[PDB]
RNA sequence: CUCUAACUAUAAAAAUCUCUCUUCUC
RNA sequence: GAAUCUGGUCAAACUUGGUCAUUUAGAGGAACUAAAAGUCGUAACAAGGUUUCCGUAGGUGAACCUGCGGAAGGAUCAUUA
RNA sequence: GGAUAGUGGCCUACCAUGGUUUCAACGGGUAACGGGGAAUAAGGGUUCGAUUCCGGAGAGGGAGCCUGAGAAACGGCUACCACAUCCAAGGAAGGCAGCAGGCGCGCAAAUUACCCAAUCCUAAUUCAGGGAGGUAGUGACAAUAAAUAACGAUACAGGGCCCAUUCGGGUCUUGUAAUUGGAAUGAGUACAAUGUAAAUACCUUAACGAGGAACAACUGGAGGGCAAGUCUGGUGCCAGCAGCCGCGGUAAUUCCAGCUCCAGUAGCGUAUAUUAAAGUUGUUGCAGUUAAAAAGCUCGUAGUUGAACUUUGGGUCUGGUUGUCCGGUCCGACUUUAUGUCGCGCACUGGUUUUCAACCGGAUCUUUCCUUCUGGCUAACCUGUACUCCUUGUGGGUGCAGGCGAACCAGGACUUUUACUUUGAAAAAAUUAGAGUGUUCAAAGCAGGCGAAAGCUCGAAUAUAUUAGCAUGGAAUAAUGGAAUAGGACGUUUGGUUCUAUUUUGUUGGUUUCUAGGACCAUCGUAAUGAUUAAUAGGGACGGUCGGGGGCAUCAGUAUUCAAUUGUCAGAGGUGAAAUUCUUGGAUUUAUUGAAGACUAACUACUGCGAAAGCAUUUGCCAAGGACGUUUUCAUUAAUCAAGAACGAAAGUUAGGGGAUCGAAGAUGAUCAGAUACCGUCGUAGUCUUAACCAUAAACUAUGCCGACUAGGGAUCGGGUGGUGUUUUUCUUAUGACCCACUCGGCACCUUACGAGAAAUCAAAGUCUUUGGGUUCUGGGGGGAGUAUGGUCGCAAGGCUGAAACUUAAAGGAAUUG
């Protein structure tokens, strides 16, 4: 309930269920789940949307309750995690909109506000994937780097 | 932010005693909870407690019988030097004849008199009495 | 819980925000300023000689009606100028015009005592003698 | 043990004041 | 092997300005205290007799007045009358 | 390279452009020499430390140097500057912050004394010398013990009284009286002697030395704080007292005196400084709603802090320490003695497996490791070789090859690193603590004690310093690191590589061997082959929403003020009341309309959104956001924040645009004693905007943010679940709208104290003397004063930062009665 740069204090979340093994009704394979992953992925999805999927099209109730991995884990198992973090790239998406927003109207104080937040975000979220050594320890974020990244 | 865990839990039990209460629900129940509620298991200020499984961090259910008045943390665990055990039992516990200064030494989470009969010392936890 | 920081770590604002705390205090401020070397009449000196300049007495304050005889002395040691205040009954006619005095603290922590208003420093010592030993006739002026 | 009704609506001007305050124990 | 003497070297100190710091006067100016039996008003404390106070701007013997936003520390915790 | 005794930018030559810093560098101040220590004292601390010891520096300020082992010496020289001295005017000589003493300064500090007796030191060395030093002189700096009377016998009295005929003996004692006696003794003098280098002085002691024992004790106070007077006289808000409150105005318990009394007492009073009081510096341990004090709000580096999780159990043996039950040992009641006896329920020393119970360890078994080998050394018997000393008995051995290494060495080998804590070595003496000890006691000192008097002796103990360093045992708490591209760990693997070099073939030079020794490189297998949860912490994806959040562009509404047309006709505005003002050129109203600019009524609420300001007509576009739902994804990415930044009401400032209303200035008409104020009519700037500034508000919930818990009652907004629910109507159903129940989040609200406050009151202002969840900012009586100055921002207005001198005993908060 903490909402880290805003004032609300929310806790609507999901419960992780206690067991983690499989659950008794699944009849799938493990192996099955893995390779409808990397088809997902190579369809060109992110983690979140390929759990998303499995888990309302089929019976996946999670990957690492079925599998074992996580579905990061399974993607860089196979080589097709992104170079840029999925929460980071979409940080970097949502600044540049605002950006252009910005740039087509100049009065609006707001969404300048709201962007220095999300630059803010950014940078917090750059810092952690830095000392992980996910990103390379020259990654940063600047104008024009946030458009190339996106596009 | 949750930083002392061990305050909460202490909180929690001191709320739900003053209140006539014979039982506590501390949410995050680490280690040194589970010690410290031990060692008042071992001289009496507690009942029954109980930990539950979550996979997350459990929790605890803690069973009182009025006889406990006060727990609580020194939050910043000073190193206590075997000379200044005995300043912090004048400083805190209400009396000499009882009362229980928890400190965590090498040799485990103990009382203050166990610890002096050990003749070792090292950082408070809280006190009890 | 508190304003201050609890931390393990913490030695270091704790300190220093006592150190920015202290000079609210005026004892403090003082000591260290060293206010009393520089602009008090005396430099951390609990008595000063002086000449006299002039033979004044100062009305009292309202709920006191009287005139207190002092006298204005110029000191020695600097050159400055202060009035200060004879404590007897017949004191005044006992210190002359052009006399050395040797004045002392008022009590009251270098402010004005009572109705005497303007006035910091009592008179201990006329020309070498003391006040109290020639208002009893112990001894006399040397008249020098 | 059963219910939601009645209603108003005046403003002229008017400054100032000197003393002196005094114990509560079977 | 003395005086003397060539070049350095350590360099005290002198002259000349420059700079800063502390004392140091100084025509005059703006103040603040204390003293309360001066004078002109009576702003505030009651609805202080224009409710009060804050920010900002203007004005005027003086407190103060006014304009625009606030606040109740308001004189209302209240119109499903 | 030079110089140095020697390392060293210590200096030179040539290169490189580096070193410190928000963990405060650099600069400034210090009426700062550092320390051992002193004062103060519940604990934590605050202040001081020029000076008896250890270091450093200096000899008026500066530089330079000879001699030596050692000096940048100064009671050694050279020169300059400052200050000076004798002078025969040519010259010469100076260094007290050494012991004395003087001038000056200032509130503030000693005699031109004796002497090498004692401590030592220097020298050629006993002997000489030493103002080092000791002795005396002055010395109320501080510190110790302590005189100023003690006891009778008498008169004036009081209490326990034999009872109570009034009594009253005083039966039994305790004081008060200029009555009255006998004693003792010093403070002083002083034969002596001791003392001392010689003398004082002290210890001893002749002879004197107490009656008012004049051998005479003061310093402050007598309203309160604060022990002791409402006694006498004097002065009358004078004189004066009074640290503060206060007394003094003709009866002063406070001023000046006399009497009495009180406190300390050879000391007491004042002044400044400082400590405890001060929980008024608050780490322990302060407060911030209104008393002083939460930055206007949000982001954010540094700083501080940061979820849980990685062997917990057991059984045995065994070592000390306890309390156990008693053994031996024995002692208290029995008194010149004891045992038999009365047991303190054993005053010394054991069985301490008597179960007991711990209180600490040690070794052992867990798939349970504690660094392991490589040679020693094999210490030790799983060795079995020759065998058995002795009862046929594994009690017991002489002993040699394997072979037990923690019983220990001394070597290669790898060492995750800390923070923490136990123990020890260390932290000079003096000081503090503290043991022993009759200096006559004590401050002290390190002395002393015991013989028969015939040399015999115990001492000169201990502890602490809380930081830094060194060693050591421990492994909870706190942090870091392993294996994710396997470049991971092991092995008799099996292959290759630079080598390295003991010996060996004499030695020396290479060539390869061999043996043994690190890796660089493949390949071969052994293995459970290797990734903690997904916080009722966070970020992110998704879903339907929700909102007067924000921007741009459009849309409407009546209203206002003008204007056009039209209508009639004396008044219309406005006010407490009037007047200023407009009106037969027909105003005020009357109908249509038109123009402009602003605004968004009623719906509008203890309702919503937003970080705060703030946000209210319609529609579209633009992006954003909270809340909920989620068996989605990452796994600590987080909380608060110095530095830095973004917004920031109204007002105000530059320009451009507009220009309705309302209205600072101004113009007046009233009211008044005045009214250039409030009432009224006009009325510029402004209000409304596009750019650029401004950064302040009672920017208020006067309540910082994050996190946990604690108590009952309803409603309300957004979301989501369920109802065998009700109307809806599209025949039924799906929605929607309600009804009931629950849940999450938000603005809120009622009751209550069982909690908190000085209360008003607060469901947080609670979980705070039973004081510690993390963290930022602010306040230390009022005024001066948010003033001056110095920075910094601004065009300006002004914003941020921001004292002191001085003055004052209160200012202030809440509530109670008038
Ligand atoms: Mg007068
Ligand atoms: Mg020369
Ligand atoms: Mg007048
Ligand atoms: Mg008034
Ligand atoms: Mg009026
Ligand atoms: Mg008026
Ligand atoms: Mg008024
Ligand atoms: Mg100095
Ligand atoms: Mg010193
Ligand atoms: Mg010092
Ligand atoms: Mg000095
Ligand atoms: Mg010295
Ligand atoms: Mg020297
Ligand atoms: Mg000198
Ligand atoms: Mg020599
Ligand atoms: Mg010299
Ligand atoms: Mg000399
Ligand atoms: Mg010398
Ligand atoms: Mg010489
Ligand atoms: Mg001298
Ligand atoms: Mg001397
Ligand atoms: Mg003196
Ligand atoms: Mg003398
Ligand atoms: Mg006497
Ligand atoms: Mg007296
Ligand atoms: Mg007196
Ligand atoms: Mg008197
Ligand atoms: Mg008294
Ligand atoms: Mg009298
Ligand atoms: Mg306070
Ligand atoms: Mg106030
Ligand atoms: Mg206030
Ligand atoms: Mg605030
Ligand atoms: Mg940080
Ligand atoms: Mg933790
Ligand atoms: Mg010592
Ligand atoms: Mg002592
Ligand atoms: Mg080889
Ligand atoms: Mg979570
Ligand atoms: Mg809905
Ligand atoms: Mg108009
Ligand atoms: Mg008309
Ligand atoms: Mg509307
Ligand atoms: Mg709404
Ligand atoms: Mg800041
Ligand atoms: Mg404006
Ligand atoms: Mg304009
Ligand atoms: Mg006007
Ligand atoms: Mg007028
Ligand atoms: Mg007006
Ligand atoms: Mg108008
Ligand atoms: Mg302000
Ligand atoms: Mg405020
Ligand atoms: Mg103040
Ligand atoms: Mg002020
Ligand atoms: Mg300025
Ligand atoms: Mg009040």
């Amino acid at each position: 309930m903490g909402r880290m740069h805003s004032k609300g204090k929310g806790m609507s979340s999901s419960a992780i269920p206690y067991s983690r093994n499989a659950p008794a009704w699944f009849k799938g394979s493990s192996d099955g789940v893995v390779e409808q992953i990397i088809k997902y992925a190579r369809k060109g999805l992110t983690p979140s949307q390929i759990g998303v999927l499995l888990r309302d099209a089929h019976g996946v109730t999670q990957a690492k309750v079925i599998t074992g991995n996580k579905i990061l884990r399974i993607l860089k198992s196979n080589g097709l995690a992104p170079e840029i973090p999925e929460d980071l790239y979409f940080l970097i998406k949502k600044a540049v909109s605002v950006r252009k927003h910005l740039e087509r109207n100049r009065k609006d104080k707001d969404a300048k506000f709201r962007l220095i937040l999300i630059e803010s975000r950014i940078h917090r979220l750059a810092r952690y994937y830095r000392t992980v050594s996910v990103l390379p320890p020259n990654w940063k974020y600047e104008s024009a780097t946030a458009s190339a990244l996106v596009n | 932010t949750r930083t002392s865990v061990l305050a909460d839990a202490l909180n929690a039990i001191n709320n739900a005693e003053k209140t006539g209460k014979r039982q506590v629900l501390i949410r995050p129940s680490s280690k040194v909870i589970i010690k410290f509620l031990q060692v008042m298991q071992k001289h009496g200020y507690i009942g029954e407690f109980e930990y539950i499984d979550d996979h997350r961090s459990g929790k605890i259910v803690v069973q009182l019988n009025g006889r406990l008045n006060k727990c609580g943390v020194i939050s910043p665990r000073f190193n206590v030097k075997i000379a200044d055990v005995e300043k912090w039992t004048a400083n805190l516990l209400p009396a000499r004849q009882f009362g229980y200064v928890i400190l965590t030494t090498s040799a485990g989470i103990m009382d203050h008199e166990e610890a002096h009969r050990k003749h070792v010392s090292g950082k408070i936890l809280g006190f009890v009495y | 819980g508190k304003g201050k920081p609890r931390g393990l770590n913490s030695a270091r604002k704790l300190r220093v925000h006592r150190r920015n705390n202290r000079w609210a205090e005026t004892t403090y401020k003082k000591r260290l300023l060293g206010t009393a070397f520089k602009s008090s009449p005396f430099g951390g000196s609990s008595h000063a000689k002086g000449i006299v300049l002039e033979k004044i007495g100062i009305e009292s304050k309202q709920p006191n009606s009287a005139i207190r005889k002092c006298v204005r002395v110029q000191l020695i040691k600097n050159g400055k100028k202060v009035t200060a205040f004879v404590p007897n009954d017949g004191c005044l006619n006992f210190v002359d015009e052009n006399d050395e005095v040797l004045l002392a603290g008022f009590g009251r922590k270098g402010k004005a005592k009572g109705d005497i208003p303007g006035v910091r420093f009592k008179v201990v010592k006329v020309s070498g003698v003391s006040l109290l030993a020639l208002w009893k006739e112990k001894k006399e002026k040397p008249r020098s």
